[PDB]
C-alpha cells in the first residue's frame, strides 16, 4: 500500500487538524452514480 | 425530512456557511497548493 | 418498389426520466422530490416497459436516482465515525 | 521502468498533481513540450 503525505508545515498540519476534528467541520460525500441499482429478468422472446 | 436532510448536506446551507469561519479561511488561503473543495458537500435544491 | 425502414442507435448511455414537474435540471434535490405530497406519506409504484423481444434471457436495468451520502466524523486520533443515508429507499 | 519518485516530482513540476492524487491534467496545462502529453511507457515479450 503506497500513501503520499504532503509536507505541511506542523504547526499548519496541527491546526487544521484541531479544526477538522469539530464535527461541525465534518467531511461529506455522495456517491456520484448516486442511486439504488435493481435488476429484472427479462425471459427470451418476452415483450411485456 | 429536513432535520436528516440538513444534517447530511442534501438541504440547507453551503460549506462556505456552514463550515467553521476560520476552515473556510484557511481553505482559501491554501486552495492554491493544498485543495479542500471536494471534501465538503454543498447542496442545491 | 422500395420500402423505408426507419431507426436509431443510441450506445453508451441510459434512458432518463427526471423526477422534476418540467423534466429539467433546476437542482439536485428536485422539486417533486419536495412535494408534501411525497413526504407525509407513502405511495406504492408500478412500471411497465414494452420492450423489442430478444430470443435470449435479458436484464431490465433500473436505477432509481436517490441521494447516496455519508458524513465523517474524527473526534480522536485513531477515530473515525461515518453516519451513512441514502434516501428514498434507506438501507 | 521509471520510479514511483520521478514520476512524482514530473507531475507535480509540470501540473502540481502528486499529493492529492494521479490523474491526467487538464489539456490547457499539458501542452506539446510538456511531460505527460509525451510520456510513453511500453513492454514486450522476448523469448528466454
Amino acid at each position: 500500500l503506497y500513501a503520499t503525505f504532503f509536507p505541511m508545515a506542523h504547526n499548519t498540519a496541527s491546526t487544521l487538524e484541531a479544526m477538522l476534528r469539530n464535527d461541525t467541520n465534518d467531511q461529506s460525500f455522495n456517491d456520484y452514480l448516486s442511486a439504488a441499482n435493481m435488476l429484472y429478468p427479462i425471459p427470451a422472446n418476452a415483450t411485456n | 425530512m429536513m432535520p436528516q436532510w440538513s444534517y447530511m448536506h442534501i438541504s440547507g446551507q453551503d460549506a462556505s456557511e456552514y463550515l467553521s469561519p476560520g476552515l473556510v479561511q484557511f481553505a482559501r488561503a491554501t486552495e492554491t497548493y493544498f485543495s479542500l473543495n471536494n471534501k465538503f458537500r454543498n447542496p442545491t435544491v | 418498389d422500395s420500402i423505408t425502414q426507419k431507426k436509431f442507435l443510441c450506445d453508451r448511455t441510459l434512458w432518463r426520466i427526471p423526477f422534476s414537474s418540467n423534466f429539467m435540471s433546476m437542482g439536485a434535490l428536485t422539486d417533486l422530490g419536495q412535494n408534501l405530497l411525497y413526504a407525509n406519506s407513502a405511495h406504492a409504484l408500478d412500471m411497465t416497459f414494452e420492450v423489442d423481444p430478444m430470443d435470449e434471457p435479458t436484464l431490465l436495468y433500473v436505477l432509481f436516482e436517490v441521494f447516496d451520502v455519508v458524513r465523517v466524523h474524527q473526534p480522536h486520533r485513531g477515530v473515525i465515525e461515518t453516519v451513512y443515508l441514502r434516501t428514498p429507499f434507506s438501507a | 521502468n521509471m520510479t514511483k519518485d520521478w514520476f512524482l516530482v514530473q507531475m507535480l513540476a509540470n501540473y502540481n498533481i502528486g499529493y492529492q492524487g494521479f490523474y491526467i491534467p487538464e489539456s490547457y496545462k499539458d501542452r506539446m513540450y510538456s511531460f505527460f502529453r509525451n510520456f510513453q511507457p511500453m513492454s514486450r515479450q522476448v523469448v528466454d
